[PDB]
């Protein structure tokens, strides 16, 4: 789930995966399968569980 | 042309009438997909383009979308989403002369199946065993060619059948072939049965002030209904409104 | 006639950034105001392309063209200005054992031709001043079944580049190529902006292709320019319409979940809060098949062959198992007047599995 | 190259009965291509079957060829006294042609 | 009907040369294929050159004991047909029939379909001692 | 009416060889009917080929007739000396029916 401002506020989005744990998020995702754009938002510095 | 290399002629700005055809030749078999063969009179169609070649009687079947065989697999495939029409024939009269005619070959071997409208030429020997034989026939690889050998003393199943496919699209670009019916006047901000390059309907026309692309001819807005049209006569274009309208 | 040159043994060459290039028209019909999702075989927006300068001095410049695949769809594009390059080739093997695909352009008109050419290793139209072209790509031409000419594809530029984009793909034994000419001016890479690439000829080859070149005329005494190359994938495209007809936004929804969101609520604009995104971000790239360890083939033949069957109201029935059911050996036996199949397709025939066989 | 063995090389029988001629090949010739010859002894070979199966004009249905693969049969029914000739197998479909040795078939 | 009338027969000492012609009438001799098949006297029957038409470019091809040693020919206009004598060895004594091939054969890269013989010429006895 | 003209007039061949007959008509007879006949000179003409194409009852293969429109052949295979005769076409499909002038065959 995609939580953003509007798109004329900003560009910059957030992004919630339903029931999954932190550590199991690229294995759920299959961020080795997707876009380099799309691994910013598998893993980084600002993790929330 | 043979099986294997089957000749495709594109077929332009003429009329399509097919009523010249009963008197020539009687078509054993002639079906169609994608269009009905009874509304094939007033329809317009893009691009045409003819698939000629001959087979045999108990092959005519594999010339069909979905359908197996070894002219389906190796000689000629036709797609899944085809519209078009296959026309067949008997063709035991001219083509099988006595003694046997052996100018009409098909491909027996081949490493895999062909995709739609694909044709292949080569001749090189197909390498059925393990062993490379490199250029030369004998045990374990054949050459892919084989003849038909049309006798007229062969039952029907082995008779020549000559089959012509029409490949065509309807109504995605400008329409130089189509049918024999006659054009008539156009009566413009009234309610009438209308027949635009084989576009049929009823409501009401006014002139648009749409600009066209050239190779558009048929538009839409909201891709439910067909907001304007490019009359095949005048160049003008013509936005067609439904006939009754308002919400009384 | 053909003359060979020493390789450069492969310089690695280095990869570029195509901000958001190679949208086409996917249909020929007129549509204004109104936002369509397609489905076709696009250029993935901000995907690596590797570039090849048309002449590199490395030690004496020695260039290079080498043949390069062709994987559902090439996106060709070239920033040149003294019209260094000519047209390519397309074929699987490039030899005479298989047809390939030829396209020069000189300056008058295009030369589509199909035949069974014996291309040389280094293809070449060489060019003197005089300017008189002579043809060096192909040794001989033989079995040529299709022919086509028309006004040039590539227009004469005898300052600034002009960049040149072009999308073939091969699909249905349909060539389809789409090309848009935009002059660019100070931008040595893909400039970042849109251009729709309109429809230009749809040639009914019917042949495979595999692999592909970059014929390069060259005036040298040989016994500047650069073009961008990229693949095709199946993504799903946005595609806006503008009140003119024209394609002037689009966007790719594999590249970012703002781009997901935008795909899955239909508009260009999102709102504030919360939306859940439908999957458009993976997509299957290698296919396994695992089937039972069966050696021994099926007595298809045994059946068949048969000198005598048994009549009609005594029916012989006999199981079939463990063996292999390839019905492609049972062309050459015989001829089936009669083939059709119930509850289960003869073309997916194949890739199946039976648990219990009566024949 | 294909070699072509005809068996057996002595035929010597009364007009009326049945009599049987064979071609063996080395190896198996491409779709049954083999041919059917009469030689009387003052004029030249002339066309009987084609195909290993199918009859030329002006034969009729007496003279009968079958086989397939690599053993093939020719066979003559009521024979007459003009019937008198050597017979030849011919393969054709893979280069080069090449003839058998032949059967010596005379009438009593 | 069909007839293949030849000439040119005679007696020749070995290594010598000489020339035979066949004359044809009565069917379109530019179309159809065309053979030569030897027969040794007491000896069976042993094909020897196979010449094409115009579709071929009069395309020749020989026996693998005749290559090198003669030489086929054709002239559609007179209806002769030719063969070249050379390097004559003792094994080359036979008589000599030109025969005509169906016409309905066609022949694709190498490998030839329904090429067989139809007619047959009488033939002359070579002899060379 | 129709006109039908036969060329050439007069035929002398030996026997065993090929001679054509040809029947031209003025115009275009409907739907193929044109006949064929021999008139041997002290006997009635008897029919030999049917709608140009199909052969009579008891007539062999040898007599062998085709063509379309206005243009028709009729080709001999293998002349036998009892083959003398005048041959005569004749159209009916058309009302009236009207034959030609005759062709003359004579063995040599
Ligand atoms: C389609 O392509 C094939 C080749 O894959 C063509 O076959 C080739 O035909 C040429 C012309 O006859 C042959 O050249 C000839 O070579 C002989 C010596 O072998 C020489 O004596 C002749 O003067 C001539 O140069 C070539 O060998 C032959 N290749 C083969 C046998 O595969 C074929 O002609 C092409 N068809 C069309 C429609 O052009
Ligand atoms: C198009 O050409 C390619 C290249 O010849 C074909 O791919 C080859 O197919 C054979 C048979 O399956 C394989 O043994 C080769 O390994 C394949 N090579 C490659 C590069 O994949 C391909 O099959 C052809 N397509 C069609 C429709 O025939
Ligand atoms: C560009 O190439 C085309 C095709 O090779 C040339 O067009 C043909 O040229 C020959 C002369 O070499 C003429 O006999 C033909 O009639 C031309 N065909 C057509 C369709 O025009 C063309 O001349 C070449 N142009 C230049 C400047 O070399
Ligand atoms: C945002 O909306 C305002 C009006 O509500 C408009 O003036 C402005 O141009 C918009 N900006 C963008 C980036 O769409
Ligand atoms: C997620 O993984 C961490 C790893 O130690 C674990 O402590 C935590 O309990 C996990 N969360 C859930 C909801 O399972
Ligand atoms: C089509 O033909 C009619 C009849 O000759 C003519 O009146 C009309 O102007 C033509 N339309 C064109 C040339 O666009
Ligand atoms: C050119 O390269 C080919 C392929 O390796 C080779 O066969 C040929 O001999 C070379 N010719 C010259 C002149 O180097
Ligand atoms: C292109 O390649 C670079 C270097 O490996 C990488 O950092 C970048 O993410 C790639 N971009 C893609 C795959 O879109
Ligand atoms: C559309 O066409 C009109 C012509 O009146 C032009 O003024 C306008 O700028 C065009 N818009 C676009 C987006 O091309
Ligand atoms: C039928 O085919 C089988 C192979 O499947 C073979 O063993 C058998 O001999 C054949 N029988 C005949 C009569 O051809």
């Amino acid at each position: 789930s995609v939580i953003t401002p509007g798109t004329n506020t900003s560009n910059q989005v957030a992004v919630l995966y339903q029931d999954v744990n932190c550590t199991e998020v690229p294995v759920a995702i299959h961020a080795d399968q997707l876009t380099p754009t799309w691994r910013v938002y598998s893993t980084g510095s600002n993790v929330f569980q | 042309a043979s099986v294997y290399a089957w000749n495709r002629k594109r077929i332009s700005n003429c009329v399509a009438d097919y009523s010249v055809l009963y008197n020539s030749a009687s078509f054993s078999t002639f079906k169609c997909y994608g269009v009905s063969p009874t509304k094939l009179n007033d329809l317009c169609f893009t691009n045409v383009y003819a698939d000629s070649f001959v087979i045999r009687g108990d092959e005519v079947r594999q010339i069909a979308p979905g359908q197996t065989g070894k002219i389906a697999d190796y000689n000629y495939k036709l797609p899944d989403d085809f519209t078009g029409c296959v026309i067949a024939w008997n063709s035991n009269n001219l083509d099988s002369k006595v003694g046997g005619n052996y100018n009409y070959l098909y491909r027996l071997f081949r490493k895999s199946n062909l995709k739609p409208f694909e044709r292949d030429i080569s001749t090189e020997i197909y390498q059925a065993g393990s062993t490379p034989c490199n250029g030369v026939e004998g045990f374990n690889c054949y050459f892919p060619l084989q003849s038909y050998g049309f006798q007229p003393t062969n039952g029907v199943g082995y008779q020549p059948y000559r089959v012509v496919v029409l490949s065509f699209e309807l109504l995605h670009a400008p329409a130089t072939v189509c049918g024999p019916k006659k054009s008539t006047n156009l009566v413009k901000n009234k309610c009438v049965n209308f027949n635009f390059n084989g576009l049929t309907g009823t409501g009401v026309l006014t002139e648009s002030n749409k600009k066209f692309l050239p190779f558009q001819q048929f538009g839409r807005d909201i891709a439910d209904t067909t907001d304007a049209v490019r009359d095949p006569q005048t160049l003008e274009i013509l936005d067609i409104t439904p006939c009754s309208f308002g919400g009384v | 006639q053909c003359v060979n040159l020493t390789t450069r043994t492969q310089l690695p060459p280095a990869y570029t950034n195509s901000f958001t290039r190679g949208v086409y028209y996917p249909d020929k019909v007129f549509r204004s105001s109104v936002l369509h999702s397609t489905q076709d075989l696009f250029l993935p927006f901000f995907s690596n392309v590797t570039w090849f300068h048309a002449i590199h001095v490395s030690g004496t410049k020695r260039f290079d063209n080498p043949v390069l695949p062709f994987n559902d769809g090439v996106y060709f594009a070239s920033t040149e200005k003294s019209n260094i390059i000519r047209g390519w080739i397309f074929g699987t093997t490039l030899d005479s054992k298989t047809q390939s695909l030829l396209i020069v352009n000189n300056a008058t008109n295009v030369v589509i031709k199909v035949c069974e050419f014996q291309f040389c290793n280094d293809p070449f139209l060489g060019v003197y001043y005089h300017m008189e072209s002579e043809f060096r790509v192909y040794s001989s031409a033989n079995n040529c079944t299709f022919e086509y000419v028309s006004q040039p594809f590539l227009m004469d530029l005898e300052n600034f580049k002009n960049l040149r984009e072009f999308v073939f793909k091969n699909i249905d034994g349909y060539f389809k190529i789409y090309s848009k000419h935009t002059p660019i001016n100070l931008v040595r890479d893909l400039p970042q902006g849109f251009s729709a690439l309109e429809p230009l000829v749809d040639l009914p080859i019917g042949i495979n292709i595999t692999r592909f070149q970059t014929l390069l005329a060259l005036h040298r005494s040989y016994l500047a320019a650069a073009y961008y190359v990229g693949y095709l994938q199946p993504r799903t495209f946005l595609l806006k319409y503008n009140e003119n007809g024209t394609i002037t936004d689009a966007v790719d929804c594999a590249l970012d979940p703002l781009s997901e969101t935008k795909c899955t609520l239909k508009s260009f604009t999102v709102e504030k809060g919360i939306y859940q995104t439908s999957n458009f971000r993976v997509q299957p790239t290698e296919s396994i098949v695992r089937f039972p360890n069966i050696t021994n083939l099926c007595p298809f033949g045994e059946v068949f062959n048969a000198t005598r069957f048994a009549s009609v109201y005594a029916w012989n029935r006999k199981r079939i198992s463990n063996c292999v059911a390839d019905y492609s050996v049972l062309y050459n036996s015989a001829s089936f007047s009669t083939f059709k199949c119930y509850g289960v397709s003869p073309t997916k025939l194949n890739d199946l599995c039976f648990t219990n066989v009566y024949a | 190259e294909i070699v072509l063995t005809q068996s057996p090389g002595t035929l010597s029988l009364s007009p009326g009965e049945r009599a049987t001629l064979s071609c063996r090949a080395s190896q198996s010739v491409s779709s049954s291509y083999l041919a059917w010859y009469q030689q009387k002894p003052g004029q030249a070979p002339r066309l009987l079957i084609y195909g290993a199966s199918s009859r030329a004009t002006g034969i009729p249905d007496r003279f009968s060829g079958s086989g397939s693969g690599t053993d093939f049969t020719l066979t003559i029914s009521r024979l007459e006294p003009e019937d008198f000739a050597v017979y030849y197998c011919q393969q054709y479909g893979s280069s080069p042609s090449t003839f058998g040795q032949g059967t010596k078939l005379e009438i009593k | 009907e069909v007839h293949l009338v030849e000439s040119g027969g005679g007696l020749v000492q070995p290594g010598g040369s000489l020339r035979l012609s066949c004359a044809a009438s009565g069917f379109t001799f530019s179309d159809h294929y065309m053979d030569w098949v030897r027969q040794a006297p007491g000896k069976g029957l042993e094909w020897v050159g196979r010449t094409r038409n115009k579709a071929n470019s009069y395309t020749t091809e020989y026996a693998a004991s005749v290559k090198g040693r003669f030489t086929i020919s054709r002239d559609d206009a007179k209806n002769s047909l030719y063969l070249q004598m050379n390097s004559l060895k003792t094994e080359d004594t036979a008589v000599y029939y030109c025969a005509r091939v169906h016409r309905w054969a066609y022949c694709i890269n190498g490998v030839c379909f329904g090429a067989y013989s139809d007619y047959w010429g009488q033939g002359t006895l070579v002899t060379v001692s």
